[PDB]
């Protein structure tokens, strides 16, 4: 079990860590966050109580250093940053154990939900995503746009999503264009996964990593992202049975996890109507279907 | 975007564009089998590319032998005029290709955007306007060329015969749309107007009657009493 612990809260701010979330006050005695599961990646993010504008935070897997977070009151926001020094870290970390100021990452025992969500997401392919190599971790916001986004204005600061698009040359075969287009099992299979992801897993981990962000974000992009890797699924007549059924797990614990309230900007009638309803997939995703229809009937 | 009553004259300026209608492509008889069923017989049709400035008309011949074994017919309809308005672009000096081509449906806007990939800059759009050409096959000369058509076959017409040397653009465009309107709306009483007079004749090499200034002028007001009253015994009144 990790820690990241909290050099102070100077400033009131709701905290989340990954599905988890509580409500720190204006320099409460706060130091951080302790046992967390070793083993997968992790979010940790923040929302100020003055400014609900730009919700933002840091992908991170305990394994790769030792991570804190640290309010810079220049540029106004919660920092991770690494400790470099071991034998600093374990002493910080112990007094605060010891003094009782840290949260406990709260899980239990029954819950696979985290593993569900993250199964095919790893850190080092996040940091092909969000380039930023001299650190460990990955801060994403709300505002960040798509290298998609841009071609349609910073590219430091930008998510470098796979860009997937129905109309382009590449997922468009010379005189195939109608076949191509009604079904885009070649789009998918060859171009994309044996092309560019190389395996169903690494394409899978992307759509993840997509809908996290514009879950715990409202990242507009990365919900475009994440619907459009289903879509290019669901518009395949010939997808491997083992990458549906994945598929239909994924999509249903990602459906579970949603804000009920927040139903109505994360989801994308057209894609889903279709997807359920119109597909070649349209009897591939039980699961997905039967929680979205008695969670979401109304988007239907 | 669109292609409304507010920008109506873009269409006779000077960057090259085509109309592309697609309502005549797959055309059927439905009859009753033996069985006393119903089955469907394809006939000959024909793609209208239609240059709305000089009346160029592109007229490909869609024979019934393209529709063989293959399902899905009013889908592949659209996708088939996509890949033969492409071929024509293609076909063509770059000087010569459309800046941009307007579909007469939406359904054809997907098709042809698909098909046009490789011409980003031709602007593929749609139109508001409920423009009558679905009524070519009333003109008798080309509902004769479809028919005779053993195979594929491009035929190039001027749907306006000679009238650019008198009137414009602008001009012959509302008269050929009326006319069509007019031919869609009652198609024998449209060609009862058009062929009244057998003094007027049809030169082997047009499409329409050799009519004068005057004799348009009358039966421009005749179509027009022609729309307007098919109008009421429609709705009565
Ligand atoms: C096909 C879009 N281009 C045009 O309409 C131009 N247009 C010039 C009058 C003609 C005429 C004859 N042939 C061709 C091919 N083009």
């Amino acid at each position: 079990m990790n820690t990241v612990p909290f050099t102070s809260a100077p400033i009131e701010v709701t905290i989340g860590i990954d599905q988890y979330s509580f409500n720190v006050k204006e320099n409460q005695p706060f130091h951080g966050i302790k046992d967390i599961p070793i083993g997968h990646v992790h979010v940790i993010h923040f929302q100020h109580a003055d400014n609900s504008s730009m919700r933002y935070g840091y992908w991170f897997d305990c394994r790769m250093g030792n991570f804190y977070i640290q309010y810079d009151p220049k540029d106004g926001l919660y920092k991770m940053m690494e400790e470099r020094d071991g034998a600093k870290f374990e002493n910080i970390v112990h007094n605060f154990k010891e003094r009782q100021m840290m949260v406990s990452y709260p899980k239990i025992d029954e819950d696979d939900t985290w593993y569900n969500l993250t199964e095919f997401v790893q850190m080092d392919k996040i940091r092909k995503i969000v380039r930023k190599d001299e650190n460990q971790f990955s801060y994403v916001d709300s505002s960040m746009t798509t290298v998609q986004e841009n071609e349609l204005s910073d590219p430091a600061h930008s998510l470098n999503y796979t860009v997937i698009n129905f109309k382009s040359r590449e997922a468009i075969r010379p005189g195939h264009e109608m076949e191509d287009f009604l079904d885009k099992s070649y789009y998918l299979n060859t171009v994309m996964l044996q092309g560019i992801f190389k395996n169903s897993s690494n394409y899978f981990g992307e759509l993840q990593f997509a809908f996290l962000n514009a879950m715990f974000f409202g990242n507009y992009g990365s919900s475009l992202q994440w619907h459009a890797m289903i879509e290019l699924i669901c518009s395949s007549a010939t997808v491997p049975k083992h990458m549906l059924d994945k598929l239909d797990e994924i999509l249903y614990y990602q459906i579970k996890t949603l804000p009920e309230q927040y139903s109505d900007i994360l989801l994308n009638e057209r894609v889903w109507n279709i997807c359920l309803y119109s597909s070649f997939q349209k009897n591939s995703l039980h699961n997905t279907e039967k929680i979205m229809e008695n969670k979401y009937p109304e988007l239907l | 975007g669109a292609m409304n009553s507010s920008n109506y004259a873009e269409l006779f300026n000077n960057d090259i564009k085509l109309f592309v209608d697609d309502t005549n492509v797959y055309r059927v008889t439905v009859h009753k089998t033996f069985e006393g069923n119903v089955a469907t017989k394809a006939i000959n049709g024909c793609i209208f590319t239609l240059n709305p400035k000089t009346g160029h008309l592109f007229l490909k011949i869609i024979h019934t032998s393209v529709w063989a074994g293959q399902k899905r017919l009013s889908q592949l309809a659209k996708w088939k005029t996509a890949e033969e308005v492409s071929a024509l672009v293609r076909s063509l000096p770059k000087e010569e290709q459309p800046k941009q081509i307007i579909v007469t449906r939406k359904a054809m806007l997907d098709p042809l955007e698909v098909h046009m990939l490789d011409f980003p800059n031709i602007a593929i759009r749609p139109t508001e306007l409920r423009l009558p050409f679905s009524a070519a096959m009333s003109i008798d000369k080309l509902s004769d060329v479809v028919m005779k058509a053993t195979e594929p076959q491009m035929v190039l017409f001027n749907i306006y015969d000679d009238w650019l040397d008198r009137i414009s653009s602008y001009t012959a465009f509302s008269r050929l749309t009326l006319l069509l309107r007019a031919l869609k709306t009652n198609e024998e009483s449209a060609k009862m107007i058009l062929l009244s007079d057998p003094t007027i004749t049809i030169k082997s090499y047009h499409l329409w009657p050799s009519f004068t200034d005057e004799q348009w002028i009358t039966i421009e007001s005749q179509m027009r009493d022609l729309i307007l009253t098919e109008y009421g015994r429609k709705y009565n009144v």
